[PDB]
RNA sequence: UUUUUAUUAAAAAAUGGUAUGUUUUUUUU
């Protein structure tokens, strides 16, 4: 950009792209489920 | 929920879903020769029209020769004698087909 | 549900056999099977 | 004919278990 509007400190997720993308391979079941649940919450937020 | 496999939602059942692959699925001449004779007579007719074209060329040569003689339009070389030599060729090809039938 | 993505509730539970008939439309009798129609197709081209 | 991937949950109050109701004034003439 080089120009912006100074969002609030809590309006910066910093790891959203980690679960918006695909899950890395060879992960335990709980990590995969965590990725899926966070993606579900984001999708539900975006839908409404 | 995926390729027709699974339940709509895990809620309401004692399970968590989690479908798995089966891992044990077993994935396994011509009879009426009159056609050829008709084709032969038809190619004979094509040769007949070819020789009529040749006769027309000969008629053009005759017209040029007559024009040269006059110097010293378009005319026809033979109006009907070509039909007699045509009948001679008919006799010739009938002899050919007789010889071919005898050979077979 | 794409196997990497979220799972929700049906949002449409009206699929009971109230018609009680197969409509002689989707029957195997008059259908050419070449490749199975995966859900990726149903998500890529939802209207077809 | 070669390969797969899919993982619900989950704790607190009242019902529910030492009911409850009572209980001390400064003037007569």
């Amino acid at each position: 950009k080089r120009s912006g509007a100074t969002k609030r400190a809590q309006d910066v997720p910093l790891i959203k792209h980690w679960y918006l993308e695909h899950c890395p391979p060879n992960q335990p079941v709980k990590v995969r489920v965590s990725y899926q649940k966070l993606l579900k919450s984001h999708v539900m937020n975006k839908l409404h | 929920s995926y390729n027709g496999i699974g339940l709509p939602t895990p809620r309401g059942s004692g399970t968590n879903g989690y479908v798995m692959r089966n891992l044990s699925h077993v994935k396994k001449v011509q009879d009426p020769s009159i056609s050829e004779h008709e084709c032969r007579r038809q190619i004979e007719s094509k040769l007949l029209l070819y020789r009529e074209q040749l006769l027309e060329e000969v008629s053009s040569q005759h017209s040029t020769d007559a024009a040269a003689s006059d110097s010293n339009s378009k005319t026809k070389s033979l109006d009907e004698a070509d039909v007699e030599i045509l009948v001679q060729k008919y006799r010739e090809q009938l002899l050919k087909e007789l010889q071919l039938q005898k050979s077979t | 549900a794409i196997p990497g993505g979220p799972k929700f509730e049906p949002l449409y539970k009206d699929e009971a056999p109230e018609m009680e008939d197969w409509n002689e439309f989707n029957d195997i009798y008059k259908l050419i099977i070449r490749h199975p129609i995966k859900t990726e197709y149903r998500i890529a081209f939802p209207y077809l």
